[PDB]
RNA sequence: GUCGACGUACUUCAUAGGAUCA
RNA sequence: CAAAGUCUUUGGGUUCUGGGGGGAGUAUGGUCGCAAGGCUAAAGACGGAAGGGCACCACCAGGAGUGGAGCCUGCGGCUUACACGCGCGCUACACUGACGGAGCCAGCGAGUCUAACCUUGGCCGAGAGGUCUUGGUAAUCUUGUGAAACUCCGUCGUGCUGGGGAUAGAGCAUUGUAAUUAUUGCUCUUCAACGAGGAAUUCCUAGUAAGCGCAAGUCAUCAGCUUGCGUUGAUUACGUCCCUGCCCUUUGUACACACCGCCCGUCGCUAGUACC
């Protein structure tokens, strides 16, 4: 469902992105930020050096930006992620776990960065709806009739996993090739206040030392 | 895997027993 | 458009059909597949016939990723205008305005089915399952009880339906005789049309109308002209002869006095044979 | 025969109305 | 409602009927009922061309590098109740240096009631470490966190020395029940490699690369790490499409003024007609 964070702007305007990092990235973390940049369309990035975050985000807001992603790491490899939707939108704070690197494996073609095709798989609860709408409103509005860049979100077992695949409509079926990174993505908080607040309305926190969260998805 | 298979066993057994006590009474 | 909401009459309808693991179910008017998926478990191959491509699209969406995804064909269009493939039992919910076509289309199939579980309106089904002498023995019962055999299963009361309609429904097992018997169809139907016009007047009444004697005179002439035997002197037109002819049959076989809504099937056979023996045919 | 019409036995659906306060 | 009346609870005569209504259901040791069948057999699509924008996955210039050393550390061999393959960081490889003294500019927050936190001072002990107290339940006390690089002179001469401390041993505090498996902190002593690092190699266009310190570990990741906080602070590009790859059109199709005035090839759909 489209939300008050998106109702006036969902299909109205196509978005732009900004990719940045917490403080003094490692080189491989910068390379992974490069991958997540080149995966997204409308991709422009900027290194954060000695920046006060209220000043940084506030200055980025008058210049006009739809969303801001910023990363974290643990001794070279990244672990966390957050999205801040600018017009008082909700920041979402995730834990990302696994990765494959286009640098690492092979040069398997090109991330053509065309307005890609979107896949959101197996989301039922209203939190799944929140994640779907927040993430859908980051992709470009208007892929073509045959946009061959299929991005894939899968929501099995509370660990949403993303891949990119490129298909050609061959004689009896489509055929796909694996590109982009492959992920174990998992959220732990939603705050409707933008991260500049530090104290605003938290929508959602993952209960951790609750027994039943062994089993239950979505808190 | 253990905790799941326990949950489906427990649900089926409980529901079926309640269904038998729904199968007897308005006969 | 009504929806069988009750999730317990559905299973009973299915398992009374005695689906073998090598059957081809025709399943006419599947609806939203509340019923279908059970048949997919128990049959090798299902052929669902549908007219609403909205329902067809949703129904074929239901089976995706399911192991039974490849054992279901869908045929679109009007049911009474397709060519049904071979099918081996038939299970039907379809809205009731085709209840009388459907039955005869199944009876007149080439290689008909073996058993079919059909849902009907209560008074319609009680026409089908009415023995000679009941209040409801109609012409429909005499046809269908010649070529098939029809047995009640249950009552489906009207509050298992969304929205609740006004008429009660029945579930009926119909099972075609095999071989179909070797009386004609069109002679059987001609005779039943005549003698069942007024169900409780005696049989000789139905052979008094002047439309009917015109029809029989025309048929008798065309029969003689089929065998090329030229015609005698008639005091009115030819029906004169036919008149006493008819009376003579209704003297011998005694049936010219019994009332046609109390005469069972062998009596119609004896009457049919007696008119055939003296040169009368009904189509 | 998951058959019908009864005859017994039982189950269930329909309960809020005025007055003041927030 | 002139009967549906007969002054509060009831008698003028007499015939008949009811034992509880409406909508759905379920069961049955009960009563009456209710079939047919025994020979018959389907299987529009495809290749090419040109026209305009894009990229530290392109060009140009370099900055910082890693890959050298040493040490910690994330995925890969083999073992227990150790000879290893892919990667991330810090420290140095010395005179812009190294040690002795002088001067010094922050911000982020944190902190204790029936507990001892965060603290000030005086004290003594090289130090490590022990002394009682107020300040603070918070701008108040830390706290101006007097931070580090930084600046001056002093010492020293390129020396693998005084750069360098991996490496050990001993003593000291200091816990804790024990440190024992140098848990930690001081002190002394030991003084390795490292003489600038090939093949390759990533990131990068200004408060930027780079270098320095202070704070907190707030339900996920994190402890020789992470995330904040601030400090100092530059060079070259701010141009191009040559290659690489990406996007837009082939009716410019959209309305004066300045341009021109068929997308191309292959298999298609169908029509026609000479032919057998």
């Amino acid at each position: 469902q489209v939300d008050d964070e998106y109702a006036a702007t969902s299909g109205i305007m196509d978005p732009r992105i900004i990719v940045t990092t917490s403080r003094d990235p490692s080189t491989r973390l910068s390379q992974f930020a490069k991958e997540i940049k080149l995966l997204f369309p409308n991709a422009v990035r900027l290194n954060r050096g000695n920046y006060v975050m209220p000043n940084l985000v506030d200055a980025c807001k008058k210049s006009g930006t739809t969303d801001l992603v910023v990363l974290h790491e643990h001794r070279g490899v990244p672990t966390s992620l957050t999205i801040s939707h600018f017009p008082h939108g909700p920041t979402a704070q995730f834990s990302l776990h696994n990765v494959v690197m286009r640098h690492d494996i092979i040069n398997a073609g090109n991330q053509s960065e065309v307005n890609p095709h979107l896949i959101f798989d197996n989301f039922t609860t209203a939190l799944g709806k929140r994640v779907v709408c927040i993430l859908k409103h980051l992709f470009n509005a208007g892929p073509k009739k045959d946009s061959e860049r299929v991005i894939t979100f899968a929501n099995r077992g509370d660990f949403i996993s993303v891949r990119q695949h490129v298909y050609v409509r061959t004689r009896e079926g489509v055929e796909i090739a694996e590109v982009g990174p492959r992920f174990e993505m998992r959220l732990f908080e939603l705050r409707l206040g933008t991260l500049e607040n530090k104290d605003a309305d938290v929508e959602w926190q993952l209960r951790r030392f609750i027994r039943t969260a062994n089993k239950k998805d979505y808190l | 895997f253990e905790a799941r298979q326990r949950i489906e066993e427990k649900n089926k057994e409980s529901s079926d027993y309640h269904a038998k006590m729904a199968h007897i009474v308005n006969t | 458009q009504h929806i069988l909401k009750n999730p317990l009459v559905a299973q009973g309808i299915v398992d009374k059909a005695q689906i073998r693991p090598s059957d081809v179910v025709l399943e006419v008017g599947p609806g939203t597949g509340n019923l279908t998926v059970r048949i997919l478990e128990q049959a090798k191959n299902v052929v669902a016939v549908e007219m609403d491509p909205r329902m067809a699209a949703e129904l074929t969406k239901r089976v995706r990723g399911t192991p039974v995804e490849k054992k279901l064909e869908i045929m679109l269009g009007d049911f009474m205008k397709t060519e049904l493939p071979y099918f081996d039992i038939c299970i039907s919910n379809t809205p009731y305005q085709i209840s009388s076509p459907l039955v005869f289309k199944l009876i007149n199939q080439p290689r008909p089915p073996r058993v079919s579980i059909l849902m009907f309106q209560r008074e319609f089904a009680l026409r089908l399952l009415a023995r000679p002498g009941d209040s409801l023995y109609c012409r429909l019962s005499a046809n269908v009880q010649m070529w098939a055999n029809v047995t009640h299963i249950m009552k489906v009361g009207k509050n298992n339906f969304r929205p609740p309609p006004q008429v009660e429904s029945s579930v009926v097992r119909l099972e075609i005789k095999n071989p179909r018997p070797q009386v004609d169809y069109n002679e059987w139907d001609g005779l039943l049309r005549i003698v069942f016009v007024r169900k409780n007047r005696t049989i000789s009444a139905g052979f008094k109308s002047t439309t009917v004697m015109d029809i029989l005179e025309k048929n008798y002439k065309t029969f003689l002209a089929m065998n090329n035997e030229m015609v005698d002197d008639t005091k009115g037109s030819m029906h004169d002869v036919v008149k006493e002819k008819i009376d003579t049959v209704l003297k011998e076989t005694d049936l010219g006095d019994k009332r046609a809504g109390k005469c069972d099937q062998n009596d119609f056979l004896r009457l049919l044979y007696a008119f055939h023996q003296v040169g009368i045919h009904f189509s």
